[PDB]
RNA sequence: AGAACUGGCGAUGCGGGAUGAACCGAACGUAGAGUUAAGGUGCCGGAAUACACGCUCAUCAGACACCACAAAAGGUGUUAGUUCAUCUAGACAGCCGGACGGUGGCCAUGGAAGUCGGAAUCCGCUAAGGAGUGUGUAACAACUCACCGGCCGAAUGAACUA
RNA sequence: GCAGUCAAGCGUUCAUAGCGACAUUGCUUUUUGAUUCUUCGAUGUCGGCUCUUCCUAUCAUACCGAAGCAGAAUUCGGUAAGCGUUGGAUUGUUCACCCACUAAUAGGGAUACCCUACUGAU
C-alpha cells in the first residue's frame, strides 16, 4: 500500500521486517498476508505453518 | 465410471438398454449375460439406463455354470452391435453384442478370451489387453 | 496411532506461533457477540439460546445461592 | 440476494375486532378467576 | 427434473433483419494501431478435415483425428463512410454520418427497394456537396475528431465477386480497437473507396464469435420445438409457436484456415501436393465457387447455406490452450456432396473408371 | 474389526442426541396443519413425524452399536486390553443399556402407531404425538450417564497403536530410567519422549524396522512394578498381557546402573519374578548405558546374579548402547534371528552352443543416475517443467533420432497424391522402374501402337 | 463452477501473462497486413495513373 | 353450548372507520348560508410540513381500541427510576509488588506437593494470604485474580423495576 | 403422563389460605447386543401420469466454525434455494418395504368458433 515500507529481515533468520507511519495501513497489510496464508481443510492443532507477527512497536 | 478405468472415455453410440442379452466372450465356459444395471449413469427422467464400448456394468449370467448363476457380478462390453465414430476417422461396428465378467475392481474374471474386442476398451482396461486374444 | 500424541506434538513443537492471542481475543469478543447474536436470529434459536442464556444464569445463580 | 417475505400489516379481517371480541369474554373468565 | 427449455431466448419471433447485428464488442485498447473488430461473409457449405494434432496430454496428442468444418465466401471488403457515438445519460447518440465521395451501383441499389424504376439519385447533393474544398465536410468530420469517444466505419461487400446472384450489398457498421480517434478516422479517411482482406483481421490459431439467423422451418409446435414429451397460463409452458430465423450468437470457434483465391490449391494442405481448390467437385449444395479468400472453421456456425454472418474476433482475451494450440491441416476433403462422394477431382474420375462411350 | 477402529465418527451426550433428533424431525418432515384438514391427513401428519423421529434414532443407535468392537470372542489379547484399559462391565451394560432403549424406543413406536390410527382431534392427536416424543425423550435422559465414558473410550480407541497377535513382533521391555525410549528411537522409526523419567512411555508404543526384507514392530512397555506380584495399575497391566499373548519373542533391556529410580537388586529379583513369562519366547538380555561402566570390572556377587539368571534354557546376554550403530542393529539382527528359529526348473541345456545373455558396452559405461549432482542428465520431465507444466508442453517426435540429415528431420511428409497415397508406392530403385518401362514406352511410342 | 472467485483470479493472471501477450503480437502481426494492403491497392491506382 | 334482564339489527338512509352482516357519530321533505359531532390536517385529499416537552434508529421499525393481539422470559441497545453499598481519612478503571509457615496437610499412589481425585478446611504472623479460583507437570515447579499496599486523583459499583 | 423434592417470585401483608420458574427422582416388558419372525377391526375414495412455478426448515454441489480432525472420509452446526435429486421389482387401491446406480437419489405447497390469458403474426 502506499506510505508503507518493507524490509526483509537482517541477522536474525525466517524473519521479516515492515515499516511506516500509518498504523491502519500497516496492520492491514499484515492481516492480509496472514489471511492469504490460512490453511483450510485441516487440523491446525497438528498442522503448525503459518505467518504472524512477534509483536508491533515504534521505529524508535 | 470406477477404478481401475484407466484414462477418460470419449463419446460413443449407445446401443445397449437394459434387459438387452449379450454373449459371454470368456473361457470359463458362462454363455450370455442380461444388463440389470450400469456405473457411471446419466440421471434423467424415464430414461433406460445405457451402456456401450468400455462401460463397466453389474449384471447376471442367465446361462453359464450354475454355480455362477442366480447370482449378480459385475462386467466389462467388448462389442456393441452397433455403429460409433473413432475420432481417427473412420465409422465400424462389430456384429455381435458381448460383455465378459470381472471383479468390481477391474480384473479379469477368466484368464482367456475368445473373438474381437473394440479399440476402445482393449486401451482402455489392461487387464483386458493382457488376457485378449484379439483386437478388433 | 500411538494413543494420546497431540499433546506429543505440542510440547516439541508448541500449540501454535500465536494461539494464546486468539484465544484470548475470542473471550474479549464474546460479551458483544452473544448479545449481538439474541438481537439476531428470527425464529426458533432466539428459543434455543434464550432456554441457553437462561439455564447459564440459573446455575450460577445456584453456584452464587451456594454461601 | 434472495430477500424473504415481508408478512402484512393489512386489514385481513380474524384477529383484531372478532377475535378480542372474544377476549373481552376473557376478560369475563378473568372476572371469573377472581372470584377464588 | 428440468425445463424443456432454455429461457434466454425466450421470445422466440423472427428476427427483423437477415444480417445478425452486432451488440457488443470488446471496449478498446488506446496503445495499439487500429484492429478491425469484425468481418461479414457469405455462408457456403461444408467439409470435413482431418488434422494432426499438438494437444498436451490430451488422449489424441499427436493423432490424426476427423473433424467437420464449414466454409464462409470472404471477399475484398471496402469501405464507405464512418459515424461518431458520444456517451450521454441516455447511451449513446448518432451526431453525425459522412461518406466517401464515389458509391457502387451495389450500395445505391440496396438504398433503393424497387431498383430499376428509380431514377438513382442516391448521393447525388452529397457529391456535390464534395465541392473543391470538401468545406462541410471538414466540418462535420473534425467535430467527429473533438467528441465521439468511439467511432465506427461503414462497409459493404462486393457480392458481384461471388457465384450468388442477389446483386444487392450488406451494409453494416464495424467498430475499431484502436486509439487516437483522430487517427482513427484518418486511417479510415485514407481508406475510402478502398478495401479490406480478411487475412488482415484474422489468422489462424485463432477464435472468433459467429452472429447470424438459422434456418427457419416456420411454424413447428411442441413437440419437435422443444423436444418435449407426446401423449392462469404461465409464459414457461411449452406453447407452440415459430421455429426458426431467430438470432443468435455461437463462440470459442477455432479457425483452421484463413483461405486465398489468387493462391491456387487452395485445398493443398503441406500433404496433399494436389492443385485443387477447396471448391469440391460439383460446386456446393446451393452454393457456387470458392475463388475468393475464405475461411474454415470448425463445429457449425448458425445460419443456412447462401446466408450472410458476421464475424467477430472473440470479444476478450481468452485462457483456454485452445484458444491457442496451434493448427496443423493433413488433408482436406474434396468431394462432391451432391451424393456419396467418392473422387476429388474429374481427372481422378477418368482415371479411375477409364475412358467411355462419350469420351470418344 | 481386527486390527482397527475408526469408522465410529462421535457419541453425541444426551441432549445433544436428543436436540439433533429432534432438530432433523422438525426441518425435513412437514409443519404446517390446519383443524380444517381432514382426519386422515392430520392423522398421516402425526406418523409420519414419529415414524420419522424414530428412525432418526435407531438410524443413529446402529451406527453406535455396529461400530463397537463386540469385544466378546475377538481376540484374548485386544479383550485383555480392554479389560485392563475400558472398564470392562460398564462398556457391557452401557451398550446393553442404550440396545434395550432402542427396543424400547420400536416398543414405544409400535403402541403409538398403534394407537394413532384412532385420531380424533387436535387436543386428543397433537397431545398424542407430543406423548410419544417425550416419552422416547425420558428414555433419553435415562440414559444420559453412560455417555460421556462411551465417548471418551471411543476418542482413545481410535489413536491405538495396533498390533496383530499372530505376527512376528519383537516385545522389546526395559525398566524404568532405562534409555529404551532413546534405543528404540535410533533403532526405528519411532517418536517416544527421551525424557529420562520412569513413567515416560504411557502404553503399547510401537516401532518398525526391517530385517532380511521383512517386517518387524518393536512394542515398548511403560515399565513395571510387581511388588504386590498379583494387581498392576491400568498401565502395567498393559505390557503384561502383550508378554502374555504376542506370539512373538521377547527382549530384555537391562541397565545395570545407578541411574534408576531403584538399586540394581530389584532388577534381577523382578526378573526371577516375572520368569513364569517367558515360556516360549527365546528371551535375550541386552547391558545398555555400558561406556560409562565398562562391567568387565563389576563384583563378584553382582557378576553370580549375572548367572542366576542363567537357569532357562533360552537366554542370551549382549552389550550394546545408544549412541553406536553396529552392536545395536547387531543384536536386532541376532534377535530377528532367534525370532525365524522359533518361527524352480532347470534347462538342462538341450543344445550344442550357449545362448549368452546380450548387454552391450554402453549400459555399462554410462553412470548410474545421481539424484543432486550439480550438473548431470536432465530427465527431461524436469526439461519440461522449466518451460511450462508437465501436461501442457508439445514435445517434438523429431529432431530426437538418427537420420542421414538433421536439417530435413523436421521436414513434411508429403505422404498423399491425387490418389493411392505414397506410402504403398515407397521403396528405393523408383527410379531404375522408372527408367524401366521409360525404356518400354519408347517401344512402344514408335511402334504406332498408341495410333 | 464458471463464476467462483478462485478459478477467476487464477485465470486473471494466466490471462495476464502468455495470452495477452500473443494477442499484443498477433495484433502487431495483423497491423502489417491491414496497412500494407493499402499500398498495394494505392500502387494498383499509380498502374491507373501512369 | 345451559339459563334470565337490557341494547343493535332486521323494515334504516347518511359522515367516518381506505372498503364491510355487528365499531364511533347521527336517524332523512326540497334548497341556501352558518357551526359542529366521530375521524382527521406530509401528498393522493378539503384542512398546518403549527407550537411545545421527551423517547425511539429496527438486515421485515411502528402507525390505533375490540377490524391477525401471544406471553414466560433472553438481550454488553437507549432512557427515567427505587433500594442497597464504597468514597479527597483517597471510590472504581489501569501499572507494579506482596500474595508466608506445620504443608509436599490426611489416606488415597506406581507416581498426586494449592488444584486425577474423596474426607475436610484449621491455627501463628499478619495489611492481607484459602489446607488454596484458573493456568499445568508423570510428578514437582512457574504465572494470575480473590485478599492487601503503593504510585494518578472524583466520583463509582451491585440488585431490582418500567 | 402422574406424584414428590429443589423453589426466582407472586398473595388487603404472607411459605405454611396456596401456587410456581429450571433441574432431579420415581417403573413405564427383561443389567452383559440371547433375541422377539407382534403387520392384532389402517373403513377412505383417490391413483398415476403429461407438466409449470414457488417455499426452505438443504440430501448433495459453494464458502465457513468447532469437534481426538495426524491423513482420506465421516460427526454436528452456520450463511446458503444459484443448479440438480434416478432405473426397476409389488397390490383397484395411496397403507406396507427391497435390488442397483449416481454426488445425492431431501421435504412441501400451488361442448369448446365464444371474451380473457399464453405462444406466435401484420
Amino acid at each position: 500500500r502506499d506510505g508503507v515500507t518493507i524490509e526483509f529481515s537482517t541477522n536474525v533468520k525466517d524473519e521479516i521486517v515492515l515499516s511506516g507511519n500509518s498504523v491502519e495501513d500497516v496492520s492491514q497489510n499484515a492481516a492480509d498476508l496472514q489471511q492469504i496464508c490460512r490453511v483450510r481443510n485441516k487440523d491446525i492443532r497438528k498442522f503448525l505453518d503459518g505467518i504472524y507477527v512477534s509483536h508491533k512497536g515504534f521505529i524508535t | 465410471s470406477g477404478n481401475g478405468a484407466q484414462g477418460t472415455k470419449f463419446r460413443i453410440s449407445l446401443g445397449l438398454p437394459v434387459g438387452a442379452i449379450m454373449n459371454c466372450a470368456d473361457n470359463s465356459g458362462a454363455r450370455n449375460l442380461y444388463i440389470i444395471a450400469v456405473k457411471g449413469s446419466g440421471s434423467r427422467l424415464n430414461r433406460l439406463p445405457a451402456a456401450s464400448l468400455g462401460d463397466m456394468v453389474m449384471a447376471t449370467v442367465k446361462k453359464g455354470k450354475p454355480e455362477l448363476r442366480k447370482k449378480v457380478m459385475p462386467a466389462i462390453v467388448v462389442r456393441q452391435a452397433k455403429s460409433w465414430r473413432r475420432r481417427d476417422g473412420v465409422f465400424l461396428y462389430f456384429e455381435d453384442n458381448a460383455g465378459v465378467i470381472a471383479n468390481p475392481k477391474g480384473e479379469m474374471k477368466g484368464s482367456a478370451i475368445t473373438g474381437p474386442v473394440g479399440k476402445e476398451c482393449a486401451d482402455l482396461w489392461p487387464r483386458v489387453a493382457s488376457n485378449s486374444g484379439v483386437v478388433v | 496411532p500411538q494413543n494420546d500424541y497431540i499433546e506429543r506434538h505440542i510440547k516439541q513443537h508448541g500449540k501454535r506461533l500465536d494461539h494464546e492471542e486468539r484465544k484470548r481475543k475470542r473471550e474479549a469478543r464474546e460479551s458483544h457477540k452473544i448479545s449481538e447474536r439474541a438481537q439476531k436470529l428470527t425464529g426458533w434459536k432466539g428459543k434455543q439460546f434464550a432456554k441457553k442464556r437462561y439455564a447459564e444464569k440459573v446455575s450460577m445463580r445456584k453456584k452464587i445461592k451456594a454461601h | 440476494m434472495r430477500v424473504r417475505k415481508r408478512q402484512s400489516r393489512r386489514t385481513s379481517t380474524k384477529l383484531k375486532e372478532g377475535i378480542k371480541k372474544k377476549a373481552s369474554a376473557h376478560r369475563k373468565k378473568e372476572k371469573k378467576m377472581a372470584k377464588k | 427434473a428440468p425445463r424443456h427449455g432454455h429461457l434466454g431466448f425466450l421470445p422466440r419471433k423472427r428476427a427483423a433483419s437477415i444480417r445478425a447485428r452486432v451488440k457488443a464488442f470488446p471496449k478498446d485498447d488506446r496503445s495499439k494501431p487500429v484492429a478491425l473488430t469484425s468481418f461479414l461473409g457469405y455462408k457456403a457449405g461444408m467439409t470435413t478435415i482431418v488434422r494432426d494434432l499438438d494437444r498436451p496430454g490430451s488422449k489424441f496428442h499427436k493423432r490424426e483425428v476427423v473433424e467437420a468444418v464449414t466454409v464462409v465466401d470472404t471477399p475484398p471488403v471496402v469501405v464507405v463512410g464512418v459515424v461518431g457515438y458520444v456517451e450521454t445519460p441516455r447511451g449513446l447518440r448518432s451526431l453525425t454520418t459522412v461518406w466517401a465521395e464515389h458509391l457502387s451501383d451495389e450500395v445505391k441499389r440496396r438504398f433503393y427497394k424497387n431498383w430499376y424504376k428509380s431514377k438513382k439519385k442516391a448521393f447525388t447533393k452529397y457529391s456535390a456537396k464534395y465541392a473543391q474544398d470538401g468545406a462541410g465536410i471538414e466540418r462535420e468530420l473534425a467535430r467527429i475528431k473533438k467528441y465521439a469517444s468511439v467511432v465506427r466505419v461503414l462497409v459493404h461487400t462486393q457480392i458481384r465477386k461471388t457465384p450468388l446472384a442477389q446483386k444487392k450489398a450488406h451494409l453494416a457498421e464495424i467498430q475499431l480497437n484502436g486509439g487516437s480517434i483522430s487517427e482513427k478516422v484518418d486511417w479510415a479517411r485514407e481508406h475510402f473507396e478502398k478495401t479490406v482482406a480478411v487475412d488482415s483481421v484474422f489468422e489462424q490459431n485463432e477464435m472468433i464469435d459467429a452472429i447470424a439467423v438459422t434456418k427457419g422451418h416456420g411454424f413447428e409446435g411442441v413437440t419437435h420445438r422443444w423436444g418435449t414429451k407426446k401423449l392462469h397460463v404461465m409464459w414457461s409452458v411449452a406453447r407452440a409457436g415459430q421455429r426458426g430465423y431467430h438470432s443468435r450468437t455461437s463462440i470459442n470457434h477455432k479457425i483452421y484456415r484463413v483461405g486465398k483465391g489468387d493462391d491456387e490449391a487452395n485445398g493443398a494442405t503441406s500433404f496433399d501436393r494436389t492443385k485443387k481448390t477447396i471448391t469440391p467437385m460439383g460446386g456446393f449444395v446451393h452454393y457456387g465457387e470458392i475463388k475468393n479468400d475464405f475461411i474454415m472453421v470448425k463445429g457449425c456456425i448458425p445460419g443456412n447455406r447462401k446466408r450472410i454472418v458476421t464475424l467477430r474476433k472473440s470479444l476478450y482475451t481468452n485462457t483456454s490452450r485452445k484458444a491457442l494450440e496451434e493448427v496443423s491441416l493433413k488433408w482436406i476433403d474434396t468431394a462432391s456432396k451432391f451424393g456419396k462422394g467418392r473422387f476429388q477431382t474429374p481427372a481422378e474420375k477418368h482415371a479411375f473408371m477409364g475412358t467411355l462411350k462419350k469420351d470418344l | 474389526m481386527q486390527l482397527s477402529w475408526k469408522d465410529i465418527p462421535t457419541v453425541a451426550p444426551a441432549n445433544d442426541l436428543l436436540d439433533i433428533v429432534l432438530n432433523r424431525t422438525q426441518r425435513k418432515t412437514p409443519t404446517v396443519i390446519r383443524p380444517g384438514f381432514k382426519i386422515t391427513r392430520i392423522r398421516a401428519f402425526y406418523m409420519r413425524k414419529v415414524k420419522y423421529t424414530g428412525e432418526g434414532f435407531v438410524e443413529k443407535f446402529e451406527d453406535i452399536l455396529k461400530g463397537f468392537p463386540n469385544i466378546n470372542d475377538v481376540h484374548p489379547f485386544h479383550r485383555d486390553l480392554m479389560d485392563t484399559l475400558y472398564e470392562k462391565n460398564h462398556y457391557k451394560i452401557s451398550l446393553a443399556a442404550i440396545s434395550r432403549a432402542k427396543s424400547l424406543v420400536e416398543q414405544v413406536a409400535r403402541d403409538y402407531v398403534r394407537l394413532l390410527k384412532f385420531g380424533q382431534s387436535l387436543f386428543q392427536c397433537k397431545q398424542l404425538k407430543r406423548a410419544a416424543l417425550g416419552r422416547m425423550a425420558t428414555i433419553v435422559k435415562k440414559l444420559r450417564d453412560p455417555l460421556a465414558y462411551l465417548e471418551q473410550v471411543r476418542q482413545h480407541i481410535g489413536r491405538l497403536p495396533s498390533i496383530d497377535p499372530n505376527t512376528r513382533t519383537l516385545l522389546i521391555c526395559g525398566y524404568p530410567n532405562v534409555g529404551k525410549s532413546s534405543f528404540l528411537r535410533c533403532i526405528t522409526k519411532s517418536d517416544v519422549d527421551v525424557q529420562p523419567y520412569a513413567f515416560t512411555t504411557k502404553s503399547l508404543y510401537v516401532g518398525h524396522f526391517d530385517y532380511k526384507y521383512l517386517r518387524f514392530q518393536a512394542i515398548d512397555t511403560p515399565g513395571i512394578l510387581d511388588r504386590p506380584t498379583e494387581e498392576m495399575n491400568n498401565i502395567e497391566m498393559q505390557s503384561i498381557y502383550a508378554i502374555a499373548h504376542l506370539r512373538s519373542c521377547v527382549l530384555y533391556f537391562m541397565d545395570l546402573s545407578e541411574q534408576c529410580g531403584f538399586t540394581i537388586e530389584a532388577q534381577v529379583k523382578l526378573f526371577h519374578s516375572i520368569k513364569p513369562l517367558f515360556a516360549n519366547k527365546s528371551v535375550m538380555v541386552v547391558i545398555n548405558k555400558t561406556d560409562i561402566i565398562r562391567p568387565e570390572d563389576l563384583d563378584e556377587e553382582r557378576a553370580q546374579l549375572l548367572e542366576s539368571v542363567k537357569e532357562v534354557p533360552g537366554v542370551e546376554i549382549m552389550t550394546s548402547s545408544c549412541q553406536l550403530e553396529e552392536n545395536v542393529m547387531e543384536v536386532r539382527n541376532k534377535a530377528c534371528e532367534k525370532l525365524l528359529a522359533s518361527r524352480v526348473a532347470q534347462p538342462q541345456a538341450r543344445d550344442d552352443v550357449k545362448r549368452t545373455p546380450f548387454i552391450p558396452e554402453s549400459v555399462k559405461n554410462l553412470k548410474k543416475y545421481d539424484p543432486e549432482d550439480p550438473n548431470r542428465r536432465k530427465l527431461a520431465r524436469d526439461i519440461e517443467a522449466e518451460n511450462g507444466g508437465a501436461g501442457v508442453f508439445n514435445v517434438n517426435l523429431k529432431d530426437k533420432y538418427l537420420l542421414e540429415d538433421d536439417e530435413w528431420k523436421n521436414d513434411i511428409m508429403p505422404e498423399i497424391l491425387d490418389g493411392k497415397n505414397v506410402y504403398d508406392f515407397l521403396d528405393p530403385e523408383i527410379a531404375a522402374k522408372l527408367q524401366a518401362l521409360e525404356e518400354e514406352e519408347e517401344k512402344l511410342e514408335n511402334e504406332g501402337f498408341y495410333n | 463452477s464458471l463464476r467462483a472467485s478462485s478459478h477467476l483470479n487464477a485465470k486473471s493472471v494466466k490471462r495476464r501473462g502468455v495470452f495477452q501477450k500473443a494477442v499484443d503480437a498477433r495484433e502487431q502481426r495483423i497491423s502489417d497486413k491491414l496497412k500494407e494492403d493499402l499500398l498495394k491497392q494505392k500502387l494498383e491506382d499509380l498502374k491507373k495513373k501512369e
